[PDB]
Protein backbone atom coordinates (compact mmCIF):
# COMPACT_ATOMS: atom_id res chain seq x y z
CA UNK A 1 0.00 0.00 0.00
CA UNK A 2 3.28 2.70 0.36
CA UNK A 3 3.95 1.53 -3.40
CA UNK A 4 0.57 2.21 -4.76
CA UNK A 5 -0.21 5.79 -2.38
CA UNK A 6 2.98 7.33 -3.35
CA UNK A 7 2.91 6.22 -6.92
CA UNK A 8 -0.41 7.78 -6.70
CA UNK A 9 0.78 10.64 -5.11
CA UNK A 10 3.85 11.07 -7.52
CA UNK A 11 1.67 10.20 -10.27
CA UNK A 12 -0.94 12.92 -9.40
CA UNK A 13 1.19 15.93 -8.17
CA UNK A 14 1.90 16.10 -11.76
CA UNK A 15 -1.81 16.43 -12.90
CA UNK A 16 -3.13 13.20 -14.00
CA UNK A 17 -4.88 11.27 -11.58
CA UNK A 18 -8.72 10.96 -11.55
CA UNK A 19 -9.88 12.93 -8.46
CA UNK A 20 -7.88 16.02 -9.48
CA UNK A 21 -9.17 15.52 -12.78
CA UNK A 22 -12.54 15.27 -11.06
CA UNK A 23 -12.47 18.75 -10.03
CA UNK A 24 -10.75 20.26 -13.26
CA UNK A 25 -13.88 19.57 -15.59
CA UNK A 26 -15.65 21.13 -12.44
CA UNK A 27 -14.10 24.54 -12.45
CA UNK A 28 -13.07 24.88 -15.63
CA UNK A 29 -16.97 25.33 -16.42
CA UNK A 30 -17.09 28.08 -13.91
CA UNK A 31 -14.22 29.86 -15.33
CA UNK A 32 -15.65 30.04 -19.10
CA UNK A 33 -19.23 30.55 -17.73
CA UNK A 34 -17.45 33.84 -15.92
CA UNK A 35 -15.94 34.78 -19.30
CA UNK A 36 -19.08 34.26 -20.99
CA UNK A 37 -20.54 36.64 -18.74
CA UNK A 38 -18.21 39.53 -19.55
CA UNK A 39 -18.48 38.70 -23.07
CA UNK A 40 -22.23 39.21 -22.83
CA UNK A 41 -21.56 42.97 -20.45
CA UNK A 42 -19.42 43.89 -23.00
CA UNK A 43 -21.51 43.21 -26.12
CA UNK A 44 -24.29 45.14 -24.94
CA UNK A 45 -22.51 47.97 -24.08
CA UNK A 46 -21.42 48.30 -27.07
CA UNK A 47 -24.65 47.84 -28.77
CA UNK A 48 -25.54 50.71 -26.31
CA UNK A 49 -22.97 53.52 -27.33
CA UNK A 50 -23.61 52.80 -30.79
CA UNK A 51 -27.23 53.59 -31.10
CA UNK B 1 -74.10 60.87 -10.54
CA UNK B 2 -71.00 57.96 -11.13
CA UNK B 3 -71.62 54.34 -12.14
CA UNK B 4 -67.65 52.54 -11.28
CA UNK B 5 -66.79 50.57 -13.87
CA UNK B 6 -63.91 48.06 -14.71
CA UNK B 7 -60.83 49.47 -16.23
CA UNK B 8 -60.26 48.70 -20.19
CA UNK B 9 -56.49 47.76 -22.23
CA UNK B 10 -55.16 51.28 -22.93
CA UNK B 11 -55.43 51.77 -26.95
CA UNK B 12 -54.31 54.62 -29.58
CA UNK B 13 -57.27 55.19 -31.98
CA UNK B 14 -55.66 55.68 -35.83
CA UNK B 15 -58.05 58.54 -37.25
CA UNK B 16 -55.60 61.38 -35.98
CA UNK B 17 -51.72 61.30 -35.52
CA UNK B 18 -49.83 64.17 -34.24
CA UNK B 19 -46.85 65.81 -35.02
CA UNK B 20 -44.39 65.19 -31.70
CA UNK B 21 -42.28 68.24 -30.72
CA UNK B 22 -40.06 66.73 -27.47
CA UNK B 23 -37.59 69.26 -25.37
CA UNK B 24 -34.79 68.26 -23.69
CA UNK B 25 -31.41 69.68 -22.67
CA UNK B 26 -28.70 67.51 -21.46
CA UNK B 27 -27.70 70.17 -18.98
CA UNK B 28 -31.03 69.66 -16.42
CA UNK B 29 -30.20 66.02 -14.90
CA UNK B 30 -27.19 67.71 -13.15
CA UNK B 31 -28.71 69.52 -10.98
CA UNK B 32 -29.32 68.41 -7.49
CA UNK B 33 -31.41 69.32 -4.31
CA UNK B 34 -29.05 68.04 -1.25
CA UNK B 35 -27.82 64.50 0.27
CA UNK B 36 -31.95 63.24 1.00
CA UNK B 37 -34.21 65.82 -0.84
CA UNK B 38 -37.05 63.40 -2.49
CA UNK B 39 -36.57 65.83 -5.62
CA UNK B 40 -34.27 64.56 -8.50
CA UNK B 41 -33.60 65.85 -11.91
CA UNK B 42 -31.48 63.25 -12.67
CA UNK B 43 -35.22 60.94 -13.48
CA UNK B 44 -35.59 63.50 -16.07
CA UNK B 45 -32.67 62.31 -17.92
CA UNK B 46 -33.29 58.73 -17.29
CA UNK B 47 -36.36 58.70 -19.39
CA UNK B 48 -35.00 60.00 -21.97
CA UNK B 49 -32.03 57.09 -22.36
CA UNK B 50 -35.32 54.67 -22.38
CA UNK B 51 -37.20 56.73 -25.28
CA UNK B 52 -33.08 56.74 -27.15
CA UNK B 53 -33.46 52.72 -26.79
CA UNK B 54 -36.41 52.17 -27.73
CA UNK B 55 -36.09 53.24 -31.48
CA UNK B 56 -39.16 56.09 -30.34
CA UNK B 57 -36.83 59.14 -31.18
CA UNK B 58 -37.44 58.29 -34.73
CA UNK B 59 -40.95 59.44 -35.22
CA UNK B 60 -41.05 63.02 -32.97
CA UNK B 61 -38.17 66.09 -33.35
CA UNK B 62 -35.83 66.78 -30.13
CA UNK B 63 -35.15 70.21 -29.51
CA UNK B 64 -33.18 72.55 -26.85
CA UNK B 65 -34.90 75.21 -26.00
CA UNK B 66 -33.21 78.44 -25.01
CA UNK B 67 -33.09 79.26 -21.44
CA UNK B 68 -35.27 81.95 -20.61
CA UNK B 69 -34.98 85.69 -19.48
CA UNK B 70 -35.03 87.31 -16.11
CA UNK B 71 -37.68 89.66 -17.56
CA UNK B 72 -39.66 86.82 -18.91
CA UNK B 73 -39.59 85.26 -15.28
CA UNK B 74 -40.63 88.86 -14.34
CA UNK B 75 -44.12 88.29 -16.18
CA UNK B 76 -45.91 86.70 -13.51
CA UNK B 77 -42.83 87.10 -10.61
CA UNK B 78 -41.75 89.94 -8.30
CA UNK B 79 -38.78 91.55 -9.09
CA UNK B 80 -37.17 91.30 -5.67
CA UNK B 81 -38.11 87.49 -5.43
CA UNK B 82 -36.72 86.45 -9.28
CA UNK B 83 -33.72 88.96 -8.21
CA UNK B 84 -32.95 86.93 -4.80
CA UNK B 85 -33.26 83.91 -7.00
CA UNK B 86 -30.31 84.98 -9.07
CA UNK B 87 -27.59 86.03 -6.65
CA UNK B 88 -28.63 83.38 -3.79
CA UNK B 89 -25.77 80.56 -3.81
CA UNK B 90 -24.68 77.89 -1.08
CA UNK B 91 -22.16 79.90 -0.10
CA UNK B 92 -23.28 83.08 0.82
CA UNK B 93 -26.72 82.33 1.99
CA UNK B 94 -25.20 83.92 5.02
CA UNK B 95 -26.11 87.82 3.63
CA UNK B 96 -29.33 87.07 2.76
CA UNK B 97 -31.17 85.69 6.03
CA UNK B 98 -33.60 87.98 6.08
CA UNK B 99 -35.15 87.07 2.12
CA UNK B 100 -34.51 83.69 3.03
CA UNK B 101 -36.89 83.82 6.05
CA UNK B 102 -39.12 86.00 3.60
CA UNK B 103 -39.60 83.96 0.40
CA UNK B 104 -39.93 80.64 2.10
CA UNK B 105 -36.43 79.39 1.50
CA UNK B 106 -34.43 76.50 3.45
CA UNK B 107 -35.90 73.65 4.02
CA UNK B 108 -38.22 72.21 1.89
CA UNK B 109 -37.17 74.22 -0.74
CA UNK B 110 -33.12 74.48 -0.33
CA UNK B 111 -30.70 76.58 -2.39
CA UNK B 112 -27.91 74.53 -4.58
CA UNK B 113 -25.67 75.00 -6.50
CA UNK B 114 -27.53 75.61 -10.14
CA UNK B 115 -31.14 76.60 -9.04
CA UNK B 116 -31.56 79.83 -11.29
CA UNK B 117 -30.11 77.42 -14.41
CA UNK B 118 -32.26 74.68 -13.94
CA UNK B 119 -35.26 77.41 -13.27
CA UNK B 120 -34.08 78.57 -16.87
CA UNK B 121 -34.16 75.60 -18.55
CA UNK B 122 -37.50 74.84 -17.15
CA UNK B 123 -39.30 77.93 -18.12
CA UNK B 124 -37.17 78.33 -21.58
CA UNK B 125 -38.35 74.79 -22.58
CA UNK B 126 -42.25 75.48 -21.45
CA UNK B 127 -42.40 78.93 -23.14
CA UNK B 128 -40.65 77.98 -26.28
CA UNK B 129 -43.14 74.75 -26.39
CA UNK B 130 -46.25 77.36 -26.08
CA UNK B 131 -44.44 79.30 -28.81
CA UNK B 132 -44.16 76.65 -30.89
CA UNK B 133 -47.73 75.39 -30.50
CA UNK B 134 -49.15 79.11 -31.50
CA UNK B 135 -46.54 79.14 -35.27
CA UNK B 136 -49.22 76.38 -36.11
CA UNK B 137 -46.00 73.57 -36.16
CA UNK B 138 -46.91 70.98 -33.74
CA UNK B 139 -49.72 69.08 -32.42
CA UNK B 140 -48.48 67.91 -29.13
CA UNK B 141 -45.25 69.65 -26.95
CA UNK B 142 -43.61 67.26 -24.57
CA UNK B 143 -41.58 69.47 -21.49
CA UNK B 144 -41.04 66.75 -18.75
CA UNK B 145 -38.61 69.67 -17.01
CA UNK B 146 -41.16 71.73 -16.16
CA UNK B 147 -44.34 71.33 -14.19
CA UNK B 148 -42.88 73.29 -11.08
CA UNK B 149 -46.82 74.05 -10.39
CA UNK B 150 -46.70 74.59 -6.42
CA UNK B 151 -44.72 78.40 -6.69
CA UNK B 152 -45.92 81.30 -5.71
CA UNK B 153 -45.90 84.64 -7.59
CA UNK B 154 -43.85 86.08 -4.57
CA UNK B 155 -42.64 82.56 -2.74
CA UNK B 156 -41.08 79.39 -3.12
CA UNK B 157 -43.72 76.42 -2.11
CA UNK B 158 -43.15 72.73 -1.96
CA UNK B 159 -39.73 72.04 -4.20
CA UNK B 160 -40.60 74.20 -6.76
CA UNK B 161 -39.32 77.70 -7.27
CA UNK B 162 -41.04 79.00 -10.85
CA UNK B 163 -44.44 78.64 -11.85
CA UNK B 164 -43.37 77.62 -15.87
CA UNK B 165 -46.87 76.47 -16.58
CA UNK B 166 -47.90 80.48 -16.11
CA UNK B 167 -45.70 81.36 -18.34
CA UNK B 168 -46.91 78.98 -20.62
CA UNK B 169 -50.47 79.65 -20.25
CA UNK B 170 -49.45 83.33 -20.97
CA UNK B 171 -47.58 83.14 -23.81
CA UNK B 172 -50.51 80.56 -24.55
CA UNK B 173 -52.94 82.92 -24.46
CA UNK B 174 -51.45 86.13 -26.77
CA UNK B 175 -53.40 83.69 -29.70
CA UNK B 176 -56.24 81.79 -27.70
CA UNK B 177 -59.15 82.76 -26.02
CA UNK B 178 -59.72 80.29 -23.53
CA UNK B 179 -57.13 77.46 -22.17
CA UNK B 180 -57.52 74.93 -19.92
CA UNK B 181 -55.28 73.30 -17.44
CA UNK B 182 -55.47 69.53 -16.02
CA UNK B 183 -53.48 68.73 -13.13
CA UNK B 184 -53.18 64.65 -12.16
CA UNK B 185 -50.38 65.66 -9.56
CA UNK B 186 -51.15 63.73 -6.07
CA UNK B 187 -51.25 67.46 -4.42
CA UNK B 188 -53.53 70.46 -5.52
CA UNK B 189 -51.78 72.58 -8.44
CA UNK B 190 -52.52 75.45 -6.23
CA UNK B 191 -49.91 78.30 -7.87
CA UNK B 192 -51.58 78.13 -11.20
CA UNK B 193 -54.88 78.29 -9.54
CA UNK B 194 -54.05 80.96 -7.61
CA UNK B 195 -52.34 82.41 -10.59
CA UNK B 196 -55.97 82.48 -12.35
CA UNK B 197 -58.26 82.11 -10.06
CA UNK B 198 -60.14 86.14 -11.08
CA UNK B 199 -60.20 85.53 -14.84
CA UNK B 200 -62.45 83.07 -17.23
CA UNK B 201 -60.24 82.53 -19.70
CA UNK B 202 -57.88 80.19 -18.13
CA UNK B 203 -59.91 77.12 -16.81
CA UNK B 204 -57.85 74.87 -13.82
CA UNK B 205 -59.34 71.43 -12.80
CA UNK B 206 -57.16 69.94 -10.28
CA UNK B 207 -57.53 65.99 -9.28
CA UNK B 208 -55.77 66.21 -5.60
CA UNK B 209 -56.19 64.39 -2.45
CA UNK B 210 -57.83 66.43 0.34
CA UNK B 211 -57.36 65.35 3.98
CA UNK B 212 -54.17 66.04 6.35
CA UNK B 213 -52.23 66.72 3.21
CA UNK B 214 -50.26 69.15 1.15
CA UNK B 215 -50.55 71.97 0.45
CA UNK B 216 -54.22 72.20 2.44
CA UNK B 217 -56.12 74.00 -0.40
CA UNK B 218 -58.63 72.53 -2.87
CA UNK B 219 -62.19 72.19 -1.96
CA UNK B 220 -65.22 71.46 -3.69
CA UNK B 221 -66.49 74.64 -2.49
CA UNK B 222 -63.61 76.54 -3.91
CA UNK B 223 -64.95 77.54 -7.72
CA UNK B 224 -63.59 81.15 -8.19
CA UNK B 225 -63.73 84.59 -7.20
CA UNK B 226 -65.66 87.46 -9.44
CA UNK B 227 -65.31 87.05 -12.48
CA UNK B 228 -63.78 83.81 -12.11
CA UNK B 229 -66.06 82.38 -10.22
CA UNK B 230 -66.99 79.10 -11.50
CA UNK B 231 -64.22 78.68 -13.21
CA UNK B 232 -61.77 76.39 -11.17
CA UNK B 233 -62.49 72.87 -10.87
CA UNK B 234 -61.48 70.73 -7.89
CA UNK B 235 -62.09 66.72 -7.42
CA UNK B 236 -61.33 66.41 -3.82
CA UNK B 237 -60.50 62.54 -2.92
CA UNK B 238 -59.03 60.18 -0.61
CA UNK B 239 -56.23 57.46 -0.56
CA UNK B 240 -55.96 54.04 -2.12
CA UNK B 241 -58.28 55.15 -5.76
CA UNK B 242 -57.32 52.63 -8.30
CA UNK B 243 -57.36 52.48 -11.79
CA UNK B 244 -60.78 51.46 -12.34
CA UNK B 245 -62.50 54.15 -9.93
CA UNK B 246 -59.66 56.70 -11.21
CA UNK B 247 -60.98 56.11 -14.61
CA UNK B 248 -64.67 56.53 -13.90
CA UNK B 249 -64.63 59.51 -12.06
CA UNK B 250 -62.08 61.22 -14.91
CA UNK B 251 -63.89 60.76 -18.19
CA UNK B 252 -66.63 62.55 -17.09
CA UNK B 253 -64.99 65.48 -15.60
CA UNK B 254 -63.26 66.27 -18.77
CA UNK B 255 -65.50 65.21 -20.84
CA UNK B 256 -67.74 68.02 -19.87
CA UNK B 257 -65.51 70.85 -19.46
CA UNK B 258 -64.69 69.95 -23.10
CA UNK B 259 -68.65 70.33 -24.20
CA UNK B 260 -69.35 73.41 -21.62
CA UNK B 261 -65.87 75.83 -21.31
CA UNK B 262 -65.09 74.32 -25.24
CA UNK B 263 -61.42 75.29 -24.71
CA UNK B 264 -58.89 75.41 -27.37
CA UNK B 265 -55.44 74.76 -26.01
CA UNK B 266 -54.90 72.36 -23.10
CA UNK B 267 -52.11 72.25 -20.67
CA UNK B 268 -51.57 68.68 -19.32
CA UNK B 269 -49.86 68.31 -15.91
CA UNK B 270 -48.51 64.82 -15.47
CA UNK B 271 -46.71 64.65 -12.44
CA UNK B 272 -45.99 61.22 -10.71
CA UNK B 273 -46.40 61.48 -6.86
CA UNK B 274 -49.88 59.62 -7.64
CA UNK B 275 -48.72 56.85 -8.63
CA UNK B 276 -48.58 53.29 -6.49
CA UNK B 277 -45.23 52.94 -4.50
CA UNK B 278 -44.58 56.76 -4.92
CA UNK B 279 -42.83 58.24 -1.25
CA UNK B 280 -44.76 61.22 -0.96
CA UNK B 281 -48.02 60.13 -2.56
CA UNK B 282 -50.86 58.07 -1.44
CA UNK B 283 -52.78 57.07 -4.75
CA UNK B 284 -52.76 53.05 -6.21
CA UNK B 285 -52.22 53.92 -9.80
CA UNK B 286 -51.04 51.45 -12.03
CA UNK B 287 -49.06 52.70 -15.53
CA UNK B 288 -52.08 52.02 -17.44
CA UNK B 289 -54.62 53.86 -15.59
CA UNK B 290 -52.27 56.87 -14.97
CA UNK B 291 -51.87 56.57 -18.85
CA UNK B 292 -55.17 56.47 -19.67
CA UNK B 293 -55.98 59.86 -18.83
CA UNK B 294 -53.02 61.15 -21.66
CA UNK B 295 -54.97 59.15 -23.94
CA UNK B 296 -58.20 60.36 -23.14
CA UNK B 297 -57.03 64.29 -23.19
CA UNK B 298 -55.26 63.33 -26.57
CA UNK B 299 -58.73 62.19 -28.07
CA UNK B 300 -60.31 65.10 -28.31
CA UNK B 301 -58.05 67.07 -30.70
CA UNK B 302 -56.48 70.01 -29.80
CA UNK B 303 -53.46 71.65 -29.15
CA UNK B 304 -51.65 70.11 -26.06
CA UNK B 305 -48.91 70.84 -24.01
CA UNK B 306 -47.76 68.24 -21.54
CA UNK B 307 -45.21 68.98 -18.93
CA UNK B 308 -43.72 67.13 -16.03
CA UNK B 309 -44.42 67.51 -12.25
CA UNK B 310 -44.15 65.22 -9.34
CA UNK B 311 -42.61 61.60 -9.36
CA UNK B 312 -40.61 60.40 -6.32
CA UNK B 313 -39.57 57.02 -7.16
CA UNK B 314 -37.54 57.88 -10.28
CA UNK B 315 -37.72 54.35 -11.56
CA UNK B 316 -41.83 54.37 -12.29
CA UNK B 317 -41.83 58.43 -13.13
CA UNK B 318 -39.29 57.47 -15.93
CA UNK B 319 -41.49 54.38 -17.07
CA UNK B 320 -44.38 56.33 -17.18
CA UNK B 321 -43.28 58.98 -19.04
CA UNK B 322 -41.61 57.45 -21.81
CA UNK B 323 -44.79 55.09 -21.66
CA UNK B 324 -47.03 58.15 -22.23
CA UNK B 325 -44.44 60.04 -25.38
CA UNK B 326 -44.91 56.25 -26.83
CA UNK B 327 -49.27 56.80 -26.79
CA UNK B 328 -48.80 60.33 -27.99
CA UNK B 329 -46.82 58.53 -31.42
CA UNK B 330 -50.08 56.05 -31.81
CA UNK B 331 -46.90 53.26 -30.23
CA UNK B 332 -47.92 50.89 -27.39
CA UNK B 333 -44.65 49.74 -26.37
CA UNK B 334 -43.46 46.45 -25.21
CA UNK B 335 -42.66 45.41 -22.14
CA UNK B 336 -39.10 44.06 -21.28
CA UNK B 337 -36.46 46.94 -21.39
CA UNK B 338 -34.13 47.24 -23.81
CA UNK B 339 -30.54 47.39 -22.28
CA UNK B 340 -29.73 51.41 -21.16
CA UNK B 341 -27.30 52.63 -18.96
CA UNK B 342 -29.44 53.00 -15.95
CA UNK B 343 -30.35 48.89 -16.15
CA UNK B 344 -30.38 49.32 -12.69
CA UNK B 345 -33.24 50.98 -11.09
CA UNK B 346 -35.87 48.47 -12.54
CA UNK B 347 -35.71 45.24 -10.24
CA UNK B 348 -36.85 43.09 -9.59
CA UNK B 349 -37.95 41.84 -13.56
CA UNK B 350 -36.46 44.64 -15.90
CA UNK B 351 -40.05 45.39 -17.88
CA UNK B 352 -41.97 48.50 -18.48
CA UNK B 353 -44.39 48.00 -15.68
CA UNK B 354 -45.56 50.03 -12.36
CA UNK B 355 -47.43 47.70 -10.56
CA UNK B 356 -50.18 48.34 -7.84
CA UNK B 357 -50.58 47.39 -4.05
CA UNK B 358 -53.35 45.62 -2.04
CA UNK B 359 -54.00 49.18 -0.29
CA UNK B 360 -57.61 49.68 0.87
CA UNK B 361 -59.81 51.91 -1.30
CA UNK B 362 -61.51 54.32 0.92
CA UNK B 363 -63.67 56.22 -1.93
CA UNK B 364 -67.14 54.84 -2.27
CA UNK B 365 -70.20 55.45 -5.14
CA UNK B 366 -71.67 58.22 -2.72
CA UNK B 367 -68.85 60.67 -1.89
CA UNK B 368 -68.36 60.44 -5.52
CA UNK B 369 -71.56 60.83 -6.83
CA UNK B 370 -71.83 63.40 -4.56
CA UNK B 371 -68.60 64.90 -5.82
CA UNK B 372 -69.61 65.02 -9.51
CA UNK B 373 -73.09 66.05 -8.95
CA UNK B 374 -71.60 69.13 -7.07
CA UNK B 375 -69.16 70.15 -10.02
CA UNK B 376 -71.44 68.95 -12.43
CA UNK B 377 -73.98 72.18 -11.09
CA UNK B 378 -71.31 73.96 -10.88
CA UNK B 379 -70.15 73.65 -14.22
CA UNK B 380 -72.93 74.86 -16.26
CA UNK B 381 -72.74 78.81 -15.19
CA UNK B 382 -69.39 78.62 -18.15
CA UNK B 383 -70.41 78.35 -21.62
CA UNK B 384 -70.06 81.01 -24.65
CA UNK B 385 -73.09 83.85 -24.87
CA UNK B 386 -75.34 82.72 -28.21
CA UNK B 387 -74.31 85.37 -30.57
CA UNK B 388 -70.70 84.96 -30.34
CA UNK B 389 -69.31 83.39 -33.90
CA UNK B 390 -66.04 80.82 -33.19
CA UNK B 391 -63.57 79.68 -35.37
CA UNK B 392 -64.65 75.85 -33.91
CA UNK B 393 -62.28 75.55 -31.49
K1 LIG C 1 -53.53 67.65 -8.92
K1 LIG D 1 -59.72 80.61 -13.54
ZN1 LIG E 1 -47.18 66.53 -6.09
Amino acid sequence: QLVRLQTELQMCLEGSHPELQVYYSKIAAIRDYKLHRAYQRQKYELSCINT
Amino acid sequence: VYEATPFDPITVKPSDKRRVAYFYDADVGNYAYGAGHPMKPHRIRMAHSLIMNYGLYKKMEIYRAKPATKQEMCQFHTDEYIDFLSRVTPDNLEMFKRESVKFNVGDDCPVFDGLYEYCSISGGGSMEGAARLNRGKCDVAVNYAGGLHHAKKSEASGFCYLNDIVLGIIELLRYHPRVLYIDIDVHHGDGVEEAFYTTDRVMTCSFHKYGEFFPGTGELRDIGVGAGKNYAVNVPLRDGIDDATYRSVFEPVIKKIMEWYQPSAVVLQCGGDSLSGDRLGCFNLSMEGHANCVNYVKSFGIPMMVVGGGGYTMRNVARTWCFETGLLNNVVLDKDLPYNEYYEYYGPDYKLSVRPSNMFNVNTPEYLDKVMTNIFANLENTKYAPSVQLNHT
